[PDB]
C-alpha cells in the first residue's frame, strides 16, 4: 500500500465475460516476472457454474487511469 | 393469376433469406476487422447489441398488439 | 474358444460386446488385478465376478474398456491396464507406454495449444485463401 | 410501525394477491362502466 | 484438427478442476512456469470421439470445445461397426 | 477402407454413409475444398453458371415443345 | 380486415430479419460462443454445459429464419 | 363523417344489427319466468346491451357497412379521444410501471450482500417508491435526459 | 445447512439464500435455479442419501 494494488479494474479482451464492466481484483502479482497475474472477482456470475478468473496487466486497459 | 403471384412470393421470400445469409458468410470465411475499421461495415458490427433490440422491440410490440386485436374480436 | 481355453473375467453368455468389427480391423482390451472374489458392473449391461489369472477382459472399443475405472476406481486398485490388439501385433502401445495415470510428469509428447497465434483477437477472420506456400497445414 | 427508506418482505407470489384483485378491481371498473370503446371524462 | 477445439485457459492446474473424457488427454506437461504449472491444450489427440466432457469442468474462458473436427474417423464414433 | 470422393479428403476415407450424403451437398462450396485458387474458384463458379444459362434453355424449349401440336393454340 | 393482416406482414419481415441480422450480425461471436469462427457458418451445436449451448451458428439461425419467411410469405 | 359512414343519429346497418341479433335473445316465446325469480336474460343482458337503444351515449363513432363502428382518431370532425384521450392514459399507466421498475431496482445493489433480494420483495410493490409516478411532475421528462441516468452513467 | 443444525433451534428456516447441491445456489445471482425448485422438487439424490425419511 502505497501506489495502487487491487483497488477498481475494467476489462478489456474481449472473450471475458464481465469484459467492459469493473469488478473488484486480489493479490495481483509482484515480481518482475510472467503474462497472466491478477485475479479480479467480481458479483455476476457467468457462463460456467463458477466465475473468478485471472487477466493480465497487458491490458487491463483500466483506462483512466 | 393467382399461382403466378406466389411463385414469386415463394421464391422472393425464398430469396432475401439466402441474402442474408450469404451477408453473414462475408464476415466469417471473408472480412477482415484490421482491413475495414473506423470504416462504416464495422461500428455496423461494434454498435450491434442495440440492433437486435431496437429490432425486436418491433416485433414484441408488433407481436401481442396484433394478438390482442384478433383474440378480443374473436 | 476351448482347446486353448485360457479365461479370466468371469460372464455366462451376452448380444452387448465384440462382434464382426474387430476381426476385419482393430482390437482393443483390458487387464487388471484384485484381492478377492468380487462381483462386478460391466460395460455392455450383464454382470459377473473375478479371482484372478490375467485378469484380462477383451473389449469392442476403448472408450468402452476404461469405464472400468470410472466406476472401477470407486472399488479398490493401483493397476488397471488396456492395450491394443490388431489381427497381427504392434504399433499403438496404448497404455504400456511412459509413466501412467494422465497427471504426472516425465515428458510432454504432443499436445502444443496455440495454433499459429493464441486466444487473442480472432475477430481476425481466416486469413489467406488456402495456398501451397504459407504454413497453414498444422 | 414502518418510516422511512424501504420496509418489510413477502412472498413468490403475492403475484397471486395482484393478478387476482388489484386487477380484479377493474372488472370492478369495468360493470360500473359495464361498457367502453371511448369514455366520457371528470 | 483434425481435432481442433480448445479448451485451453491459462491455470491447466488440473485438482478439483478436470479429468473426465475417454483416454484422449494425457497431460500434466509444466510449461517453465503457469501457477500449479501444467499447461497446454491436449497431448496426441488421435485416438478418441468428441466430448465436450472436455470442459463441461475447469475452465477454457473463451470456449470449450464440441464436435469440431469434420475430418472423421471412425474410432472416431463409436460406430465403425 | 479405400478413397474416393474427388475433391474433399476428411470426408473421402470416412467408413460409415456420411461418405454419401455430404458428398452430395459439398459439392457447391467452391472456395476452400481441396481442390480450389483463388484463380480456381472464381472460374469454378464461372464455366459452373455457363453450366447455367444452358438448363434455363431446355426448360424453355420444352416449354414451348409441349405445345404446337397439342395443346390449343 | 386489411389493417391487421398489412400489421402480420409487417411483423413477420422484422422478426424474421431481428433472427437474420441477428443471426448475421455475429456468425463472429458472443459471450456464450466468443471465439465462434474459422468455420463461422454451419458448425451446429456445441458441448453442454456453459449455460447449455445449440443452434447457434450463423446458419441454424438462417436454419431458424427460414420458417418465419415460411409464415409471412404465407 | 370519414370513409365509413355518420354515427348514430342515423346508420339504417347498425340499426339492424341492434335488432336481430339481439333480440332473439328473444327466441323463446316464453322459458319458464312468469315471476320466476333467477333467468335472467328476460332482465338486461338485453337491455344492459340493449336500453343502449338509439343511444350508446352518441359517441359520433363511425360505423361502415354492416355497421360495426370503425375508429378512425385523426383528430378533427368528432373523433379525437379513441386514442390519445386513451393513449396518453396507456403512457402515463405504464411508464409509472416502470419508473419504479427503474426504482424499487436502482435502490438495491449496496449495503451488504444483495445478491438476489428480489426472489422476495423488500417494500411489496415497492410501497415506498410507490407514488414516485403521479409524483412524477415532469421527473424524467428532465432528470431523465439530465444528470443521473446523465450520458456519463450512458 | 447449517444453520442452526442440531438442537438449538426451533427458530425455522426463513432467510439465507439456497438449498439443493452444495456449491448451491451460490450467493451469485441466476435464474435457471427458479425452474429448478419446482421442477425435481419432489426426487430423491438430494433430502437425505438416506431412504428413512423420503417414505416417511
Ligand atoms: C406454392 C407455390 C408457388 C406457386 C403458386 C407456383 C406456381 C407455378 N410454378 Mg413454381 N416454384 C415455386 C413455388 C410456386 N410455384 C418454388 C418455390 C420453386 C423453386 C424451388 C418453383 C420452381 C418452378 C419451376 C421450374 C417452374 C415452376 C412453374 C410454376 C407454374 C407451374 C404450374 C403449377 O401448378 O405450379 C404448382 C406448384 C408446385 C407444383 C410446387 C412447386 C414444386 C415444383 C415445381 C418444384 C420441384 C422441382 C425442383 C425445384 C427442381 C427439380 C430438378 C429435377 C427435376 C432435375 C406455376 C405458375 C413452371 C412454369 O413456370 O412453367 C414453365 C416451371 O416449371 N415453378
Ligand atoms: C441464387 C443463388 C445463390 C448462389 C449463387 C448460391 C451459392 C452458394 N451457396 Mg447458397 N443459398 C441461396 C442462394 C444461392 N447460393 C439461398 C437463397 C439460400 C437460402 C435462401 C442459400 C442457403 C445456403 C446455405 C446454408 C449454404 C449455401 C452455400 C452456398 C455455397 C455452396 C452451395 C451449396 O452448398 O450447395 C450444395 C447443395 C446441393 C448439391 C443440394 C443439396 C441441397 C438441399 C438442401 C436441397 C434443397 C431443397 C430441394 C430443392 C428439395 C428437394 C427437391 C424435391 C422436389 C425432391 C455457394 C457459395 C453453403 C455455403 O458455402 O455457406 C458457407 C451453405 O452453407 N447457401
Ligand atoms: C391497455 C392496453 C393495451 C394493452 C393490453 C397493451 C399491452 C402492451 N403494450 Mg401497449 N399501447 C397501447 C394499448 C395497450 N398496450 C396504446 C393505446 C398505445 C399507444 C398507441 C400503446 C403504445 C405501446 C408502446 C410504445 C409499447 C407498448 C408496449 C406494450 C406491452 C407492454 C409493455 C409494458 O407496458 O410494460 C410496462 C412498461 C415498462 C416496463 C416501460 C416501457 C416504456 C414504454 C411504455 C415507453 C413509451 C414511449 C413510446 C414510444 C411513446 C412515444 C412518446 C414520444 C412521442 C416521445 C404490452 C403487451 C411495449 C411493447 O410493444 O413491447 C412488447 C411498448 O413498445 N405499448
Ligand atoms: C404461433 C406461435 C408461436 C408464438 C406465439 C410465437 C411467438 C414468438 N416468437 Mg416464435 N416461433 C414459432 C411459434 C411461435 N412463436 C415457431 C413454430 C418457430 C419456428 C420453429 C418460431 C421461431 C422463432 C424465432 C427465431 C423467433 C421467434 C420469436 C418469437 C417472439 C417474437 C416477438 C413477437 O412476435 O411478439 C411477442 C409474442 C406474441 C405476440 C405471442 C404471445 C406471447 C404473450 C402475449 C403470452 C400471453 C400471456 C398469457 C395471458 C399468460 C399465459 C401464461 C401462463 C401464466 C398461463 C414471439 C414470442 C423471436 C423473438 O425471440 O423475439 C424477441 C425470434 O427469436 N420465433
Ligand atoms: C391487447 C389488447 C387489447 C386492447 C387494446 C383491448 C381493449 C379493450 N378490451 Mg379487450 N381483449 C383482448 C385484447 C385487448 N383488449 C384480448 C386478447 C382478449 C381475450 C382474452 C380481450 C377480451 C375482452 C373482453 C371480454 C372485453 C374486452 C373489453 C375491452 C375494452 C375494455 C377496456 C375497459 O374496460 O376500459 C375501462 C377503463 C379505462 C379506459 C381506464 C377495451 C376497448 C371489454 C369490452 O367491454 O368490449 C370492448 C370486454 O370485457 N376485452
Ligand atoms: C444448376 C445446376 C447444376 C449444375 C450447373 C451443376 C454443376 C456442377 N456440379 Mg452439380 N449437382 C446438381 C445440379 C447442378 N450441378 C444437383 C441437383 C446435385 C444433387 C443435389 C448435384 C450434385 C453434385 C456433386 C456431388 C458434384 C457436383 C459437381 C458439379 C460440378 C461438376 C460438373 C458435373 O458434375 O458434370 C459442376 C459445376 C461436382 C463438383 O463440383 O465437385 C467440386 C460434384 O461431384 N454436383
Ligand atoms: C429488415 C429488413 C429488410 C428490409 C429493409 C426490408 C424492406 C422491405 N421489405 Mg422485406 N423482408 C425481409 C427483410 C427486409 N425487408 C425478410 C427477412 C423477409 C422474409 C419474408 C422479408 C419478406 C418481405 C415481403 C413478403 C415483402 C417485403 C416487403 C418489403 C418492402 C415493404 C416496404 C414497407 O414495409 O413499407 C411499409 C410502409 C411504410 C410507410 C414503411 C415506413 C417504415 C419506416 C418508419 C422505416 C423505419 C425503419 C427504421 C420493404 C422495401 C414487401 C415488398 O417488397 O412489396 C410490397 C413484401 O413484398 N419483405
Ligand atoms: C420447393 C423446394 C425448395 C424449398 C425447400 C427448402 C430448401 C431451402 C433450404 C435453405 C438452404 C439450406 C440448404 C443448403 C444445403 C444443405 C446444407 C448445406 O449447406 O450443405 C452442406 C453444409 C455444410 O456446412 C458447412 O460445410 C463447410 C464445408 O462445406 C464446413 O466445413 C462445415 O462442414 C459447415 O460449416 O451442411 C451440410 O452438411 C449439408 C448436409 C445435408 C445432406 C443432405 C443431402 C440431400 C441433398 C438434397 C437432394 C434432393
Ligand atoms: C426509392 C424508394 C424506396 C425505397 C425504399 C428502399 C430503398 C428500400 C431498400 C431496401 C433494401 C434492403 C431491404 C436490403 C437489405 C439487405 C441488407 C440489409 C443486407 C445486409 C447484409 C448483411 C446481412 C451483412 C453484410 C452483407 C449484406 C449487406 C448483404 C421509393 C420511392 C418512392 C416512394 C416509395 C414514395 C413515392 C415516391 C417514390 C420515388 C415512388
Ligand atoms: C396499464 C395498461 C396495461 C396493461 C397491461 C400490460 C402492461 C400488459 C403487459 C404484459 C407484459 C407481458 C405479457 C410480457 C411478456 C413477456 C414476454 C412474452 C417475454 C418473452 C420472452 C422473453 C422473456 C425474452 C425473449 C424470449 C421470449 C420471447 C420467450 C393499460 C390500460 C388501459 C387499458 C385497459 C386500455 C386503454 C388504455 C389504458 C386505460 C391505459
Ligand atoms: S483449463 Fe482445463 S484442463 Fe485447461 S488447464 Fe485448466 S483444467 Fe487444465
Ligand atoms: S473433449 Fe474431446 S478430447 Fe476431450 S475427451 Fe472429449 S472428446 Fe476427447
Ligand atoms: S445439446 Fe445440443 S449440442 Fe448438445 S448435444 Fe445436444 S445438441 Fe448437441
Amino acid at each position: 500500500i502505497g501506489p495502487k494494488r487491487g483497488s477498481k479494474v475494467k476489462i478489456l479482451r474481449r472473450e471475458s465475460y464481465w469484459f467492459k464492466n469493473v469488478g473488484s481484483v486480489v493479490a495481483v502479482d509482484q515480481d518482475p516476472k510472467t503474462r497472466y497475474p491478477v485475479v479480479v472477482r467480481f458479483a455476476k456470475v457467468n457462463y460456467a457454474n463458477i466465475s473468478t478468473n485471472n487477466y493480465a496487466l497487458d491490458e487491463v486497459e483500466e483506462v483512466a487511469a | 393469376q393467382a399461382a403466378l403471384y406466389t411463385h414469386h412470393q415463394y421464391i422472393a421470400g425464398f430469396i432475401m433469406t439466402g441474402a442474408f445469409a450469404h451477408g453473414p458468410i462475408f464476415f466469417i470465411r471473408d472480412y477482415n476487422p484490421e482491413q475495414n475499421a473506423d470504416n462504416v461495415l464495422a461500428r455496423m458490427l461494434e454498435h450491434k447489441e442495440a440492433i437486435i433490440s431496437h429490432l425486436s422491440w418491433a416485433s414484441l410490440f408488433l407481436g401481442f398488439h396484433t394478438l390482442g386485436l384478433y383474440v378480443h374480436n374473436d | 474358444e476351448l482347446d486353448p481355453n485360457t479365461p479370466s473375467p468371469i460372464f455366462a453368455g451376452s448380444t452387448g460386446g465384440l462382434l464382426r468389427k474387430a476381426q476385419v480391423e482393430e482390437f482393443y482390451v483390458i487387464t487388471w488385478e484384485s484381492p478377492k472374489e468380487q462381483i462386478f458392473e460391466m460395460p455392455t449391461g450383464g454382470a459377473a465376478i473375478m479371482r484372478e489369472g490375467p485378469n484380462l477382459l477383451k473389449l469392442a472399443r476403448k472408450e468402452q474398456c476404461l469405464a472400468l475405472g470410472t466406476r472401477l476406481r470407486s472399488k479398490y486398485k493401483i493397476k488397471y491396464q488396456f492395450y491394443r490388439v490388431f489381427p497381427s501385433g504392434e504399433v499403438q502401445y496404448l497404455h504400456p507406454k511412459d509413466g501412467v495415470y494422465p497427471e504426472k510428469v516425465n515428458p510432454g509428447r504432443q499436445g502444443v495449444g496455440l495454433n499459429m497465434r493464441s486466444i487473442g483477437k480472432n475477430v481476425s477472420p481466416i486469413e489467406v485463401k488456402f495456398t501451397g506456400k504459407q504454413p497453414y497445414d498444422l | 410501525m414502518r418510516d422511512f427508506k424501504t420496509y418489510l418482505s413477502v412472498a413468490p407470489v403475492l403475484s397471486t394477491l395482484w393478478f387476482g384483485s388489484l386487477a380484479g378491481l377493474l372488472i370492478e371498473i369495468n360493470r360500473f362502466f359495464p361498457d367502453a370503446l371511448t369514455f366520457p371524462f371528470f | 484438427m483434425s481435432h481442433s477445439v480448445k479448451i485451453y485457459d491459462t491455470c491447466i492446474g488440473c485438482t478439483q478442476c478436470v479429468r473426465a473424457c475417454p483416454t484422449d488427454v494425457l497431460e500434466m506437461i509444466p510449461w517453465g512456469g503457469c501457477k500449479a504449472k501444467q499447461i497446454a491444450s491436449a497431448p496426441r489427440t488421435e485416438d478418441c470421439v468428441g466430448c465436450k466432457r472436455c470442459e463441461s469442468a475447469c475452465p477454457t474462458d473463451f470456449l470449450s470445445v464440441r464436435v469440431y473436427l469434420w475430418h472423421e474417423t471412425t474410432r472416431s464414433m463409436g460406430l465403425a461397426y | 477402407a479405400l478413397r474416393i470422393p474427388r475433391f474433399s479428403q476428411g470426408i473421402a476415407q470416412d467408413p460409415t454413409t456420411r461418405r454419401i450424403w455430404f458428398g452430395i451437398a459439398t459439392a457447391h462450396d467452391f472456395e476452400s475444398h481441396d481442390d480450389i485458387t483463388e484463380g480456381r474458384l472464381y472460374q469454378n463458379i464461372f464455366a459452373s453458371h455457363f453450366g447455367q444459362l444452358a438448363i434455363i434453355f431446355l426448360w424453355t424449349s420444352g416449354n414451348l415443345f409441349h405445345v404446337a401440336w397439342q395443346g390449343n393454340f | 380486415g386489411d389493417f391487421l393482416v398489412h400489421h402480420a406482414i409487417a411483423l413477420g419481415l422484422h422478426t424474421t430479419t431481428l433472427i437474420l441480422v441477428k443471426g448475421a450480425l455475429d456468425a463472429r461471436g458472443s459471450k456464450l460462443m466468443p471465439d465462434k469462427k474459422d468455420f463461422g457458418y454451419s458448425f451446429p451445436c456445441d458441448g453442454p454445459g456453459r449455460g447449455g449451448t445449440c443452434d447457434i451458428s450463423a446458419w441454424d439461425d438462417f436454419y431458424l429464419a427460414v420458417f418465419w419467411m415460411l409464415n409471412t410469405i404465407g | 363523417d370519414i370513409a365509413g359512414l355518420t354515427p348514430c343519429k342515423e346508420s339504417k346497418q347498425f340499426a339492424k344489427r341492434e335488432k336481430q341479433a339481439l333480440k332473439k335473445l328473444q327466441a323463446s316465446l316464453k322459458l319458464y319466468a312468469d315471476d320466476s325469480a333467477p333467468a335472467l336474460a328476460i332482465k338486461a343482458t338485453m337491455e344492459k346491451t340493449k336500453k343502449r337503444f338509439d343511444n350508446y351515449g352518441k359517441y359520433g363513432l363511425l360505423c361502415g357497412s354492416d355497421g360495426l363502428p370503425h375508429l378512425i382518431v385523426s383528430g378533427d370532425q368528432r373523433h379525437w379521444g379513441e386514442f390519445i384521450t386513451p393513449g396518453i392514459l396507456f403512457l402515463y399507466i405504464a411508464g409509472w410501471i416502470g419508473w419504479v421498475g427503474r426504482s424499487y431496482l436502482i435502490a438495491i445493489r449496496d449495503e451488504k450482500k444483495p445478491t438476489q433480494k428480489e426472489i422476495i420483495i423488500d417494500v411489496p410493490l415497492a410501497s415506498s417508491l410507490l407514488f414516485r409516478g403521479f409524483s412524477w411532475p415532469v421527473a424524467a421528462y428532465r432528470e431523465l435526459l439530465n444528470g443521473e441516468l446523465v450520458d456519463n452513467n450512458f | 445447512l447449517v444453520d442452526r443444525d442440531p438442537i438449538k433451534t426451533s427458530f425455522e428456516q426463513w432467510a439465507k439464500p439456497g438449498h439443493f447441491s452444495r456449491t448451491i445456489a451460490k450467493g451469485p445471482d441466476t435464474t435457471t435455479w427458479i425452474w429448478n425448485l419446482h421442477a425435481d422438487a419432489h426426487d430423491f439424490d438430494s433430502h437425505t442419501s438416506d431412504l428413512e425419511e423420503i417414505s416417511r
